[PDB]
């Protein structure tokens, strides 16, 4: 349970959400789009 | 079921950078009988007609002719609405082709679908500038 | 059923109307479930979070006080959105307590009762002032 | 007693996911009597002053106001200092507003909060670019 | 006349100053810098691929400096930034060229974590030491 | 009747030859009616609006303050344009107050001055860096 | 409800938003861009390693734009800035990415000059193309 | 004679002096330094 | 002999004395080394 | 008998040495009855009130948290006074924690205490920021 | 002949060059018996001192700690002066260690070799600093 | 063989006496090949260029028409050159017409007439108002 400041165990993890998706995007392939692009 | 905070903040860092990368894919963002303006002003010097469905709104976007379209997020809100939808505030600056900055505010309604879960289409994206209106 | 653009103009009217003749009977205009920030600052600078539920809406508008505030609604844009609700984003000008208007942009989402025809609800209620964001 | 390695990583890969998720949030990781230097906003920019405080960290971070700052770790040193402190080097590549990719040194100075074990709050931040001062 | 303090950034700059001229002129009387608890890593390459490990001691640390032969150096420091850190003590970053035996210029960053030593007051010792080329890194 | 390859050789040799040596008389290879747009001077360094007139130029040039600007000249392109003008536009290396070498287009409108022959001033010049795009 | 006439920004960028959807869409018709005295090269080597010269009419221009497969090409804009020049001509400068064939995006940068038809007003033709990839160059 | 501006032929390559040294640097040494190192 | 509070005189240069020094070198030990040549 | 004037210098230098280096002993330079103040503002805004004694005043001193006070002083002039005191003018610019000076404006009157000879207390110290009360 | 005007430009660019780039090497522009007054406000409170040979103007030189200067030339003047000399007055910004840029005027006085073509060795080097003076 | 220090510092004070007692024999000071330029501004904006001989040095200070110059004379240094010579720094703040004070840097360079013993003249003279160049 090692968190800093004003955090615990939970947030920024949860407010990572890699699973979210938008209209017809396969998940990541909006990131990959603009990554070395 | 992610937070509505969540939800608005990913999706505008996602229409957000992809406006900036590839502005001709932004049609992929929307659906079917989805309203978005952005237009700002008209022929006739007001507030452009919503245009609805995906090949309008595509039309519509190369019509505007993002390059480089720079945006500068200065707040994002993102509450929760009728239907498990979402309702984001974002207020910021935005400068095409390397202008000036101009400040701006839009309106996202994303609603989500019964089938593939954590999926939101951008149900209304309403747009306007600081500057002509005030 | 009456246009989008009308009702959220003839909201648009009562709202404003009633943030100064009568402040008192604000939180009448939200349901239950309904989300409200009017542009707060915290001590860290991160502008203040949105309340939620009637009384805590009604709570909020009490802390805020409201007294005789002036409305100048430079632009009203209202559309349709899920379950035929309204969507609707404003800028303007509001002074509080005669004092100097300030630059205010917003977004009103409301959502109809499902009982009687033409009824609605303030579902989402954002309000940000330009400067304390900008 | 968690490694300072350990705990080096850790930290790393919170902060940059964080930054480049929620920069808004970004002050949370400081606290009080904390240095915060950067690249420096100015006329020139030249001129990069150090600043205190969760408040002036928030302020300057919102108005560097990172979008989708990628960032590309390549190397983490985490030592051992004074008052059971940890010390962090770290280099990598950081693209922001979807730039190129520019070497970077962020070089932490964490502090114990002393109440509650294993945790840690930014007691130094000091952050150069390497095209600017090459 | 005031005598006052020196204030961080001059410790930290007149401690970069010393460091390099010293190591260019006379580098093996650098051991003399460190301390008891001195963490020191210096452009290390392990027989792996990876950056080497750290040294805590005046006597692997004088063993180091000898092993790394540092002869003619020619350091130029293009920038350094000092703060205020825990315990009246200076966190120093620094970054520049450094070049051994008269070979190419080679691209250098640096974290140098300075503390009081407490008998004699306005001295200081190197508790930690961080130096890594970037052509090693990058 | 000059080579437009030739003249636009000579002339990209002389422009930076004297920019690199005497950065104050950039000015006299402009005139009247010279558009001169170049990088970007503001708060945010995003928007610079073109300058026109010897005055004005000498003014931006010195603002930009090119101290001992090295040039790499990589390409250089001269072909004929109206009023039997030539354009010239340039890739290379520049690099001013001995930093990094930045990758640029400058391009060039020259047109005759009408009374010497074999005579050109600069009637258009347009800069660009390759970090600030892209 | 003035209807005023177009300024060169403006011109420029509507010019370079017709230029490469025409491109993307229609290549062969690309040619009726230019004109009698129009100059134009793209992006050209020859067996020798420098960068191909340029064309310098209408036919063989037309020519070399048939050379050139461009198939399903895809470009991506990142900076057009243009500005006016003699004759009521624009100057424009574009920076970007190609790709031809569906390849990798290749950074391209490229200056037109647009000149005026004369008789007809509001009608512009392209007297000046330079363009170049910027990967067999630097 | 062909000249920009209001230039005559050479004013400009008068300005360039590649001979003048200062100290005991040789000509181009300091050039040299700054550009390669 | 001025004096102000409590304080012995002498000691407030005494305490206030200390150059800025590093390692366990005496005040300027480092310079001799350096100044060696041109 | 030394000369008021000297003495006032080496008082002032002695004063700001101790206070930078070691401010916790700052208050033995005062007396058991000794006034202090040192440019405080309260709520209303009035500069803050003077305090009493020789713990108070310590107990001041340290919540002040002079850390590092660097200070240039401009003027000094010292006057005989009443019972062989001496009365100092002080204008300068002192800055703690490393920010930015601050002009200040400064009386010290300091009285013998009889017991031994050449021997002074600090009997009021007035202490004012410019930028506070102009 | 060169011109002054030429002499003074090219020495104020290759000092203002090798001064950012090699410091150290800047002992070898001046010759035996050469003043060398770079410096500030010394204990005593009065203009730096003049050092005089190689050895003393190297001495200062590293003394000064000339990391990462940067320069900006606002203005340089040359005029012949006796012996065959050139004297170069040359105002501007300077900036240690990236740090802020403060106005400054600086003296060159050169003299030619007794026995060879084209060359200068500084006589004199008077620097001074705006904010110290005034 | 008088210092030069006071040598310079006697120059600076009989030149800026007779810069408002007497201007009409301002020229003495100046000898056949004396340089001199008092911060002009020309159209395109460049300083002025400077004059040479004393009966156009004469003609420049008619034109300049100084009439009771009030001169606060900051900072002078003066020191040795070639066969003697001085070179003089001065910075201060003058004003002409009892106007404002206008910030100024100057540089003379006195030459020995070799043939009067402790006789100099004015061989060179550069005068630079800081807002017109900075």
């Amino acid at each position: 349970p090692i968190t800093f400041g004003d955090f615990n165990d939970g947030e920024i993890e949860s407010l990572s959400s890699e699973l979210l998706t938008f209209g017809d995007f396969l998940p990541g392939e909006v990131d990959d789009l603009t990554d070395s692009d | 079921k992610p937070s509505p905070l969540l939800v608005g903040r990913e999706f505008v860092r996602q229409y957000y950078t992809l406006l900036n990368q590839a502005p001709d894919m932004l049609h992929r963002f929307y659906g079917k009988n989805s309203s978005y303006v952005h237009g700002g002003l008209d022929s006739n010097g007001k507030p452009a007609d919503a245009v609805y469905g995906q090949k309008e709104i595509h039309r519509k976007v190369m019509s505007q002719n993002f390059t480089n379209c720079h945006t500068k997020i200065r707040h994002v809100d993102a509450h929760a609405t009728l239907n498990d939808g979402v309702v984001v505030q974002v207020m910021g600056l935005l400068s095409n082709n390397n202008q000036a900055l101009r400040r701006f505010m839009q309106t996202f309604v994303l609603a989500p679908e019964g089938s593939v879960a954590n999926k939101f289409y951008v149900h209304n994206d309403i747009f306007r500038y600081q500057d002509e209106v005030f």
